[PDB]
């Protein structure tokens, strides 16, 4: 998949179909971060850097900073 | 009852208080401006009255009674 | 060269990497500064300068 | 620098004349300069061209 | 006008079928069987819970105030708490500015009668606005 | 860079002073214009990115061509 | 200043203990044990559900439109439906009026330049407002 | 999948449409008023220009060249 011009790298298969069919998958050994692993969404279960900090919260933080940048002089104007 | 891991409610009350204080700042500013303009209009009316009185006085002198 | 790295699948995943957290913060700033300009520069009480015809950059560069 | 030049030229031609204004007035003037910047080549041309019959001060106001 | 409506309905139906949340699917199936609205039911449940949790919010506010005032909050202060406090401060500043604008009911400060900008007010193109 | 500056100025103008049309009955016209501006924005940035590298390539190629015009190669025996 | 705070906290605590809802009490106990906020958790659950039910809303809208258009809705029309439709009409009228006021950004219609009320605009006490 | 016992979503869309149509009515009204006032100001400026020209003509006749 892509996010703008940033494309997610994909690992090339190395096993042949015959060898691959003989592989037994045991997700009990997998880490909890990667279970029901999906190539189209590998980070669905990945932990947040800061607990409770959503992406929307950061976006809104930036929006508020922009509003402050544009509106601070309207409330606290300064002379030349 | 463990210690709170988040301070959401205090933050909400602080948000309300910040908005309220801003509202008070704006209200004070607007009220002061309104008082200034009321005084200005009163002065304008007084000046108009004085001008009318001066005009009437000059007309009275022209009448020459 | 754009070879690899963490790529969030959707908006909700931008918080899974500090660098993309900073990126989404910056995107918020970028996109949210436009609404602020709409509100500020299309305001009812915004008044053009009475002395705007006293001087203009068009005079100076000419 | 451009903002200060506009303020000085439009309101006396001297820094002291600008400082005679209040902070609110300076805010208004600076925001009008921002307006002019945002129009630039597409905004209305009455922001710098005085229409005939306009009662606002002209270029020889302070001269 | 009808093909577009059918296409939109089909797309939304596919997306609804796609989600693999047991609770959401169970609620959707139950409401479809009963003919009721799941979204409105969710809203009513939420408002009921919030109505019943108001005094819980008050108690939590006082507990948090005691926690902060006692100094226990600052004893375990970390960088994450610093990030949260910076977010909190930014929201406070933006809310104060918005409150000021709403309080004076104007984006810009009002012009005083003795200001030289009064001419601008007099020369408004539309006095109604 | 002249082209980029002029287009950015136009986009700022229409975005700031005509976004209110989203709430009006002529919203479709504004959405069409905005989408066109986004497309032109992306196209201009891609074109500039490609052109900068291509220009550097040509700049070095000219110098190497000067050098190659006077080089004589011997054959090993 | 402290006695009042203690009294308010005690009153809210009594009211919280009074309610006899098993689910609410269970959630309160669990969050108190874990130290988290129950009200905020309820809000996040609600918003998550609404985010996952958007396309359900779209499908329901199209189903309801088909139900109304097919005439099946009017076949079983009763007085209760009449009451609901009257409520619906009242909300539509009030929303139209509020929309008009917001659209012209004024409670009253603007004054035309040829109207004799222009004097009123000229003689405003405060031209800023 | 039984027939819907409530029409909440259709009603919500209708509420949005009603508010939007009201907004359009108000916007049209305001735009018309703005155009009227722009024309009025243009006429005022034209009248001022004509008055200035007449004054200049009278001054020219007084000059008597
Ligand atoms: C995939 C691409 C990604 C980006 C790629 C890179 C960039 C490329 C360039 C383009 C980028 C586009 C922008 C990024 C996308 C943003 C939207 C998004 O996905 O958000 C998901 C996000 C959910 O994601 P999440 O991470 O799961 O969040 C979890 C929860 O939100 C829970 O979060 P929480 O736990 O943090 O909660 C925090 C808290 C905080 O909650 C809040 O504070 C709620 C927000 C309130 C409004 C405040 C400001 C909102 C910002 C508006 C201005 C935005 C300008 C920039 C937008 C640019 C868009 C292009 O929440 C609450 O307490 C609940 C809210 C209850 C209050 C509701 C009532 C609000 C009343 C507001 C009053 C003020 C109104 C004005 C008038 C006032 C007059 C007195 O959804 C929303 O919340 C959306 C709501 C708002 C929708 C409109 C926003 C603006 C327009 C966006 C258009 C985007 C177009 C994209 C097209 C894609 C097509 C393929
Ligand atoms: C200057 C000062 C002037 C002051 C004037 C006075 C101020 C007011 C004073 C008080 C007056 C008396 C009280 C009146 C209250 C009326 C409101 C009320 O009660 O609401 C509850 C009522 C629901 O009550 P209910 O039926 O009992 O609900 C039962 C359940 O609780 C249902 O629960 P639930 O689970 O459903 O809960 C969610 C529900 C409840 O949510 C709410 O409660 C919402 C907030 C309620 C207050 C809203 C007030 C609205 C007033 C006007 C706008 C002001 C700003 C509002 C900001 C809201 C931000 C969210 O959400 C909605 O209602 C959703 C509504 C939006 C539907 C969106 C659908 C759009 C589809 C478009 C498709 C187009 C396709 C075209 C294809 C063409 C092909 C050729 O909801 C509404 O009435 C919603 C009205 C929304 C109007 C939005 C208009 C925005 C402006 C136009 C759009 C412009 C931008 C977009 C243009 C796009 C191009 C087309
Ligand atoms: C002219 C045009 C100008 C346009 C300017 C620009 C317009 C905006 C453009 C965009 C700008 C950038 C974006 C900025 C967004 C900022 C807002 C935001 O994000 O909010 C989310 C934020 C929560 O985000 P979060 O921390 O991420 O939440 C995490 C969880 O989601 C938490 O989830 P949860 O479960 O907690 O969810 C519920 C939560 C979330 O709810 C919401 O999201 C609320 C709606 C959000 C938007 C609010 C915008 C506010 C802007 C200013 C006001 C405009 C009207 C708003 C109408 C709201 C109607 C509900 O509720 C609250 O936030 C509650 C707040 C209220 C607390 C009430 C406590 C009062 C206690 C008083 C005690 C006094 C005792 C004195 C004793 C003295 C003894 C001596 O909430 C707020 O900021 C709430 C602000 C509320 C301000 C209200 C001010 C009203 C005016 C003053 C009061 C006057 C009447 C009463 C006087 C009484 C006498 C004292
Ligand atoms: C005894 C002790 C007493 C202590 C009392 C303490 C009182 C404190 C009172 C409140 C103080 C508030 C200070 C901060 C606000 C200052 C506002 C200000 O000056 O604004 C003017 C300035 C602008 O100044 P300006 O007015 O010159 O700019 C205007 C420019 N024009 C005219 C062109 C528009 O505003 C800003 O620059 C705002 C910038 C944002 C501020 C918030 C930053 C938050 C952090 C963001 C970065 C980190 C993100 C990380 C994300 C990823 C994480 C992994
Ligand atoms: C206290 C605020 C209450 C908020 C309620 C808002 C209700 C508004 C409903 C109607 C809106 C449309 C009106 C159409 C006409 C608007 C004309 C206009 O520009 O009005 C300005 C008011 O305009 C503004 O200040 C605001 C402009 C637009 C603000 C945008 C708000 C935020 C938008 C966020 C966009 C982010 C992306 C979201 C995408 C969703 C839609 C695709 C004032 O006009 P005048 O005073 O006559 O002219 C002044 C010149 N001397």
């Amino acid at each position: 998949y892509n996010m703008l011009v940033f494309r997610d790298p994909k690992r090339r298969p190395q096993l042949s179909e015959e060898e691959r069919a003989k592989v037994v998958v045991n997700q009990a050994e997998w880490p909890e971060e990667f279970k029901d692993f999906d190539p189209d969404d590998p980070y669905k279960n990945s932990p947040e850097i800061i607990k409770g900090m959503s992406s929307w919260n950061l976006f809104l933080w930036g929006v508020e900073c922009a509003f402050i940048y544009q509106f601070y002089e309207l409330v606290f104007p300064k002379s030349i | 009852k463990a210690a709170p891991k988040t301070l959401h409610q205090v933050r909400n009350v602080a948000y309300f208080f910040a908005a309220w204080l801003g509202v008070q700042k704006g209200y004070i500013e607007k009220s002061a401006n309104d008082r200034l303009w009321v005084e200005h209009q009163r002065k304008v009316r007084q000046q108009n009255v004085e001008r009318q009185q001066a005009l009437d006085s000059i007309k009275l002198m022209q009448q020459g009674v | 060269m754009l070879l690899g790295g963490f790529v969030p699948r959707r908006f909700s995943q931008f918080n899974r990497d500090p660098c993309w957290m900073f990126f989404i913060f910056s995107v918020g700033f970028w996109l949210g500064e436009y609404p602020a300009m709409m509100i500020k520069y299309n305001a009812r009480d915004l008044v053009y300068d009475p002395h705007r015809y006293v001087w203009s950059h068009h005079d100076d560069h000419h | 620098d451009h903002v200060e030049k506009a303020m000085i030229m439009r309101w006396g031609g001297t820094l002291e004349d600008v400082r005679k204004l209040s902070a609110k007035d300076q805010l208004r003037v600076r925001c009008f300069t921002d307006i002019e910047k945002l129009y630039s080549a597409y905004g209305p041309k009455d922001t710098y061209l005085q229409p005939p019959g306009d009662t606002l001060p002209g270029k020889d106001f302070y001269r | 006008l009808c093909n577009a409506a059918s296409k939109v309905q089909a797309r939304s139906a596919k997306k609804l079928a796609a989600l693999t949340d047991a609770g959401i699917q169970k609620t959707i199936s139950e409401h479809n069987a009963n003919g009721t609205d799941a979204a409105v039911s969710s809203t009513k449940r939420y408002l009921a819970e919030q109505r019943q949790l108001f005094h819980y919010r008050v108690v939590r506010f006082f507990d948090e105030c005691h926690y902060i005032i006692s100094g226990e909050y600052f004893a375990q202060y970390t960088k994450v708490n610093l990030i949260w406090d910076l977010r909190f401060l930014t929201k406070l500043v933006v809310l104060f500015l918005i409150g000021t604008v709403l309080g004076r009911q104007s984006i810009f400060p009002p012009i005083d009668p003795d200001s030289p900008l009064v001419e601008a007010l007099v020369t408004k193109v539309n006095p109604n606005y | 860079h002249f082209l980029l500056l002029m287009f950015f100025d136009f986009f700022y103008f229409i975005f700031v002073f005509f976004f209110y049309g989203v709430f009006c009955y002529w919203f479709i016209l504004f959405i069409f214009v905005f989408c066109f501006c986004l497309l032109f924005y992306v196209f201009l940035y891609l074109l500039d990115l490609f052109a900068a590298i291509l220009q550097l390539f040509i700049f070095c190629n000219m110098i190497l061509q000067l050098i190659m015009d006077f080089l004589l190669f011997l054959l090993f025996v």
